[PDB]
RNA sequence: GUCGACGUACUUCAUAGGAUCAUUUCUAUAGGAAUCGUCACUCUUUGACUCUUCAAAAGAGCCACUGAAUCCAACUUGGUUGAU
RNA sequence: CAUUGGUGAGCAGCGAAGGAUUUGGUGGAUUACUAGCUAAUAGCAAUCUAUUUCAAAGAAUUCAAACUUGGGGGAAUGCCUUGUUGA
RNA sequence: UGACGGAGCCAGCGAGUCUAACCUUGGCCGAGAGGUCUUGGUAAUCUUGUGAAACUCCGUCGUGCUGGGGAUAUUCAACGAGGAAUUCCUAGUAAGCGCAAGUCAUCAGCUUGCGUUGAUUACGUCCCUGCCCUUUGUACACAC
């Protein structure tokens, strides 16, 4: 019944799905909230999908991540894809297409392994 | 784009919307009395904005920054921008026509003769002149390269607007009493008008140039005429002979 | 074999390489006639470009790249039966 | 059954994959009610029961 | 070419499938065949079929390498990976040097990390025809699995007595150049399969005055590998040895490539039966 | 095969080994080696062209190589394909390097700067993606599929909004200061922007013709009836005779040839698009021809920091008063043609030089355009050729520090000296030597 | 290690009586059975037609005027002396 | 503890003599506006008839016409073409 | 870059009614075979799924090596990141880390998988060491 949005975030075996829908303002990782995110050095490789566009587009929707798989390291890129994504993904279908091509801008100029990992290797030379 | 919606309030302040999902997106405060004119760029990426305490503010419009500020001597009533030529006038209250260019932020025209408010005005699709309608009962047009006043047509009914068609085809304007619009036909679409000012060097006139025959007697100068001429007086024989049919024709 | 070139050339073979039928038996549509309705309302596209009507013969190293367009109401609930729709990508 | 999984063809539409549905882990659910009854029963039908 | 690679492999083997399933065609067509050629009379089962014989009047226009290699025999040159087992030893890593510069044409990859599966599907869209496997125990190596790529085979062998150049002495630099080859006695038809799957990983048409050579000697189903260089004397020919020698032993061939095991085997070494050692290319 | 375009000999043809079609290629700047892609192999094939071999096969796309450029500048060369990859080989010189981009789906036109620094795309999804070559990263991308024109068919029954046909370009292409890309696809919108801001400068419809198939969105709904539309019944028994009665039209028949052999409507579509290199167009290969749009300066003014003072009365003033240039830099902020044109022939040729070399930057490539569109067809050719001398003299080092700036205005002054200057020079020096000849030896009986 | 002769062993091949159908009458037989301008009723088979299920997919699109159906609120009536 | 599952019981908020959903019919657009009919240089439109008939013109040895056939094999009787006998 | 002592956490492989010790001390029943109970010692990569280790955090210490008979209730073997030489190696690569399996050859004095963490430096050049190719341009223009 709820506008909402699923998208998956891969680095080598970990795996993250974001729903995002609208709500209040909620980003919950594995249940416990994103501030709990370890290694705790890398927490901030996790809130750059929030600091790069601030904090008033997460004002009015509510995500929610689950993580299998991988490592410490790994899971914390699948995290920060999974949210990046999803968030381009909410605002193209329930926001403007103009906030969802700046979202797309910013976290492109900022790395576009936000948005498409680096997937099949190696190279036969 | 057609993504984004600007309103002009009556407190001055610009406040920035999004058409598609009808949100407020920015808010600019620059002036302090009523906004009557705001303009963007044809690449959204300067906005201009005219308030009636006469000043034109410029932004930036993807930075949200100021370019620059302008003080004219009146407040200003309307604005139309001329987008391709980024050319904007501006009808002030001295019952003049202010033409100002959005790049370089200057006053590079100022068009005088109108006796009362300036009710309306429009630019040419080409942006070459401007036709203005006051309340003196007059529709004059303005050639904004000489600077001069090309026609008048005084007109029994005040015409409250005036607008270009976004082709050169038609001028629509809309007068005080009559429920329709009144519909004209610019004849300089079929014929050539000079931009020779009236009241109350022909080429230059017909904005042409027949260009000389020769500049100088110790300059080389070719016919005038095609350039293939020569080819063809060169090389007929073989073009003929190419020109020939497979076989002979059953006479 | 050569008595392939009267024998087993046959109307039936050429209309097996109809569109409707190619996708039938890549098990894109539960049957033919849902395969005609299906290529009809749009959704079918092969390469790039989108395939609108039955008749289309498919070659061999051209039934490859028979797939759903994107943005596929169809592409998009079978990718949601296995919860494999990422959003990102509109399916 | 390896075999079929590698010769899946991902462009596999049926109309019974509206109703049936997968869990998180990707396997099948399978309701273990009917599939000719409902699980859940309307605010009425709990209050005749009651 | 997903798609594409999996359905060539799907048509190829329906193709062969119809091959020996419609192959009595074939055969009874070729005694119509020379029942033409010498008046001689048909038997009865090719006596009342009908349609055999007005088919026989399309058919009478119908008439060394195998399915798999046969289409790029002498067109194309190989393109070999060869690798280790996973994180291997010093001498195994000397060792897939040696059998880098064995063959032309091929070049060695680090292993480590690279899944079977994924390795495959790099080396089979980059373009490689063939992926050397290496095993060890210890320095020693055990094993070499070759498999061809476009859905080819993987002959695993064993390999037995292993002496290296590496280990001999400084006895100078290889050749390189595109060697001969020397098969001695493949007899079977698994022979001929194992000498198609060896020598389509070297290039086509050496020199004739080319001076190194390679034999694969079986030897009661032990390929002896060795490898010379020569130069033709005034009374014989002078063979020097240059390069690792080897016995390898087939235990296995089958018809996919390294990551399912669940293709089908062609042969395989029975050695638990009750007639094992009684015969050779068992 | 490669074409001669002086013998008019095709003297060149390259195969592979593999009996494939192929459907693009691309050429080297220095043209020792062309190169092409299919729709069925995944492989990009390379042949000298000096030789006839096949130099290589790269090999490491795993979906159909929709598109092939090579870089202009430093020669590297960019293919894209289907498996929504762009992938970048550096080719010469030992390195045989792949740099593969992915991109976010299947890539059609690929097109590559003057410069050969970035890389322009065109997606199935409809936007065009622009990746810096050397750091392989995304530089900006337009959205485009919002701003297309996509009919409705007659035969189908899926509205335009809800299509999927035609909302993407399969043919996109540089303008030569890099800054604009025109783009084309199967629709009948043609669309150009400027790549700096990635904003729609203009959407040209390429056909209003109802003959054609995809033109318009809306359909005339008195048109269908109870059974089926009525432009969906054949009346082509109702002819007067045989050669139009007769229905030769194989079935399911989609760009074969023999436009009576489809039996649909021409659908209308742009094939492909380019700038021109010299004068300021582009051309469109649609169906119904190619659509040449081109600017020209008679119309639209559009001034260039001009004040109250700058006027053409103030103009020809100058001009009188023989300032002269004072009168060009007025006719420069004009902007306009005729003024040009009439200072431009009112300087006299005892200070072409002064006046050419105290022309201001910023007025360089107007006058260097001017000259050349004017110069075309302008019978004065010793004074364009006294201004071209002048202004390559006093200016010409500004020109190669600036190369794509004066890269189409520079491109149309070597279509005036080759093309009708270079023509009159071989005519009086053929005249030259028959009279040397005529006059020179003997001839007695 | 190759092919002939002899010897051995193995595989395949029969085709008769009778009836019926096959000629827009008549399959060759008299050993067999059929030539009628409709009236009604019941049972049965089939196909459309409308609606619908498995089970969705796409809507020749917009705007106006006019009628209807359902769910709320509101009112009215019956109702703990008993509604559902 | 999650439902980003069904069915309900209710708040806050929004909230001008009511609100929501669904549907049938008709009209106007869906291409760029020079009026209806007929035997048409004009008549009629309340009607063509009791002038609607005459005259003139007008007829290719083209007195040739399936550019229209699913494939293989045949064609008793037809049909086509050519010759022939008798009138 | 340590040593103690707690705590948080993150994988992918792997599912045959099949998976798994030895030597004793004694009691009781039985004809015997044996059964059942009892008992100490030795060995151990446990046993089928949950779970890894490196890692992260929090308290505590505090950085000059090893021996037996002698002597009370000190002094006689190796070794503190390994010489000359030598081998291998270019991106999920070198290296660190653990966990499973044990597939007709090989392997358990181990072998093969599987994930976790993940770089430095080349990506040029024929100068050295070698190996190879060509020395009519042929193949059709233009140019050299």
């Amino acid at each position: 019944a709820v506008p909402s949005v699923q998208t998956f975030g891969k680095k080598k075996s970990a795996t993250a799905v974001a729903h995002v829908k609208a709500g209040k303002g909620l980003i919950k990782v594995n249940g416990s909230p994103i501030t709990l995110v370890e290694p705790e050095i890398l927490r901030f490789k996790v809130y750059e999908p929030l600091l790069l566009v601030g904090l008033d587009k997460f004002s009015n929707i509510d995500i929610r991540v689950r993580v299998t798989g991988g490592g410490h390291v790994s899971q914390v890129y699948a995290i920060r894809q999974a949210i990046a994504k999803g968030l381009v993904a909410y605002h193209q279908k329930y926001v403007d297409e103009q906030s969802k091509n700046e979202l797309k801008k910013a976290f492109t100029s900022y790395d576009r392994t936000l948005l498409i990992a680096d997937s099949r290797r190696p190279e036969p030379k | 784009c057609g993504n984004f919606g600007f309103i002009g309030s009556s407190n001055g302040s610009i406040t920035i919307y999004n058409m598609q999902s009808g949100i407020l997106r920015k808010k600019y405060k620059l002036h302090k009395r009523a906004v009557t004119g705001i303009s963007l760029d044809g690449m959204n990426r300067k906005m201009v904005s005219c308030g009636l305490d006469g000043i034109v503010g410029f932004y930036d419009f993807n930075k949200s920054t100021l370019l620059g500020k302008l003080k004219l001597d009146a407040p200003i009533t309307a604005m139309v921008y001329h987008r391709s030529s980024d050319l904007f006038a501006l009808a002030l209250d001295d019952l003049s026509i202010v033409v100002i260019d959005a790049v370089t932020q200057r006053v590079v025209r100022q068009l005088w003769g109108h006796s009362n408010r300036i009710t309306a005005f429009d630019f040419s699709p080409e942006g070459r002149w401007i036709v203005s309608a006051s309340l003196d009962s007059t529709i004059r047009t303005w050639d904004l390269p000489t600077g001069g006043c090309i026609d008048g047509i005084i007109v029994d009914n005040v015409a409250t607007n005036v607008k270009f068609s976004p082709n050169g085809d038609l001028l629509a304007t809309t007068h005080v009493t009559g429920n329709g619009i009144c519909i004209w036909t610019n004849r300089a679409q079929f014929k050539t008008v000079s931009t020779r000012t009236i009241d109350e060097l022909n080429d230059i006139d017909f904005n042409t140039y027949t260009s000389l025959e020769q500049i100088d007697k110790e300059l080389l100068t070719l016919s005038i005429g095609p350039r293939s001429k020569m080819n063809t007086l060169l090389h007929l024989d073989v073009i003929r002979k190419r020109s020939k049919p497979k076989e002979a024709p059953k006479k | 074999k050569i008595s392939d070139l009267e024998n087993k050339v046959t109307v039936s073979a050429i209309c097996r390489r109809r569109l409707p039928v190619i996708m039938h038996r890549l098990k894109m549509a539960e049957t033919i006639q849902d395969a005609v309705k299906f290529i009809e309302q749009g959704h079918v596209r092969v390469g790039p470009n989108l395939i609108n009507d039955p008749a289309y013969l498919v070659t061999r190293n051209m039934e490859d790249y028979v797939t759903w367009v994107d943005n596929s109401k169809i592409k998009k609930t079978l990718l949601r039966y296995r919860n494999q729709i990422d959003d990102f990508d509109f399916s | 059954l390896r075999e079929k999984a590698k010769e899946r063809n991902p462009d596999e539409y049926y109309h019974a994959m509206h109703s049936r549905k997968t869990d998180a882990k990707g396997l099948l659910i399978s309701s273990r009610h009917g599939d000719e009854e409902d699980e859940s029963l309307s605010m009425d039908q709990v209050k005749l029961l009651k | 070419m997903l798609r594409r690679q999996a359905r060539e492999r799907r048509e190829y083997l329906y193709r062969k499938a119809q091959e020996l399933q419609d192959s009595q065609l074939q055969q009874k067509r070729q005694i119509i065949k020379q029942a033409l050629a010498q008046g001689k009379p048909l038997p009865k089962e090719l006596a009342e079929d009908e349609s055999l014989q007005k088919d026989f009047r399309y058919d009478q226009s119908l008439k060394q390498v195998d399915d798999e290699y046969a289409a790029t025999s002498g067109i194309m040159d190989p393109r070999i990976i060869v690798t280790t087992s996973r994180d291997p030893s010093t001498r195994l890593s000397q060792f897939a040097k040696e059998i880098k510069l064995l063959f032309p044409n091929a070049v060695r990859l680090n292993r480590g990390n690279y899944v079977m599966p994924n390795l495959v599907d790099a080396c089979k869209k980059s373009g490689t025809t063939d992926l050397v496997v290496l095993h060890e125990h210890r320095g020693v190596p055990t094993s070499l699995t070759i498999s061809h790529f476009p859905h080819g085979p993987t002959a695993q062998f064993s390999l037995h007595n292993v002496v290296m150049r590496h280990d001999i002495i400084n006895a100078g630099n290889q050749s390189e150049v595109n060697p001969h080859l020397i098969f001695d006695n493949f007899t079977t038809a698994l022979g001929k399969r194992v000498v198609c799957i060896l020598k389509h990983l070297f290039n086509a048409g050496p020199k004739k005055d080319s001076e190194r050579v390679i034999t694969f000697a079986n030897r009661g189903d032990f390929i002896s590998v060795r490898q010379h260089v020569y130069v033709r004397t005034r009374e014989g020919v002078e063979i020097a040895e240059v390069g690792p020698r080897f016995e390898m032993r087939l235990f296995e061939l089958r018809l996919g490539t390294l990551e399912n095991k669940d293709a089908d085997v062609e042969w395989q070494l029975r050695r638990f039966i009750r007639t094992a050692n009684k015969k050779d290319y068992l | 095969r490669a074409w001669d375009l002086i013998r008019y000999r095709n003297f060149r043809t390259f195969t592979g080994t593999e009996r494939i079609q192929f459907n693009c290629l691309a050429v080297d700047p220095s043209g020792e080696v062309v190169c092409a892609g299919s729709l069925d192999n995944f492989d990009i094939h390379v042949w000298s062209v000096q030789t006839g071999q096949l130099l290589d096969a790269l090999s490491g796309h795993e979906g159909p190589v929709s598109c092939l450029s090579f870089s202009q500048e430093n020669s590297v060369l960019a293919s894209a394909s289907w498996d929504k990859t762009i992938r970048i080989w550096s080719i010469f010189g030992r390195s045989q390097q792949v740099e593969p981009i992915e991109v976010y789906s299947d890539v059609l036109a690929l097109s590559m700067r003057p410069d050969g620094k970035e890389v322009a795309v065109s997606t199935l999804k409809g936007q065009i993606s622009i990746f810096n070559i050397e750091d392989a990263k995304q530089v900006g991308n337009i959205d485009c599929r919002k701003d297309i024109i996509s009919g409705r068919f007659n035969q189908d029954r899926f509205t335009a909004k809800n299509s999927e046909r035609s909302k993407f370009f399969t043919t996109i292409h540089y303008s030569f200061d890099g800054m604009a890309i025109v783009a084309g696809g199967n629709n009948n919108s043609i669309c150009l922007y400027d790549v700096p801001n990635e904003v729609l400068l203009k959407r040209f419809i390429v056909s209003r013709n109802m003959a054609l198939n995809g033109t318009l969105e809306f359909l005339n709904s008195k048109k269908m009836t109870e059974a089926g539309s009525l432009d969906l019944i054949d009346d082509a028994g109702e002819n007067s005779d045989l050669e139009d009665r007769i229905d030769n039209s194989l079935p399911g028949s989609q760009r074969g040839g023999d436009l009576s052999t489809r039996k649909m409507r021409p659908e209308v579509r742009v094939t492909s698009v380019q700038f021109s290199p010299t004068a300021n167009a582009f051309a469109a290969a649609s169906t119904e021809g190619l659509l040449i749009y081109s600017t020209n300066d008679t119309i639209l003014f559009d001034p260039f920091d001009l004040d109250v003072d700058v006027t053409p009365h103030s103009t020809v003033e100058a001009l009188r008063e023989k300032q002269f240039l004072n009168a060009l830099v007025m006719a420069f902020r004009l902007n306009e043609e005729y003024l040009i044109n009439k200072v431009y022939e009112a300087i006299p040729i005892k200070e072409i030089p002064l006046v050419a070399s105290n022309i201001p930057a910023i007025y360089l490539p107007r006058i260097l355009k001017f000259i050349g569109d004017f110069a075309i067809e302008s019978q004065h050719i010793e004074f364009n050729l006294i201004w071209i001398k002048a202004l390559l003299s006093a200016s010409g080092g500004y020109i190669n520090e600036h190369k794509y700036l004066f890269s189409t205005a520079m491109r149309s002054i070597q279509r005036f000296i080759v093309r009708v200057a270079k023509e009159v020079v071989n005519t009086t020096t053929d005249n030259k030597y028959t009279y040397r000849f005529l006059v020179s030896t003997d001839g007695s009986m």
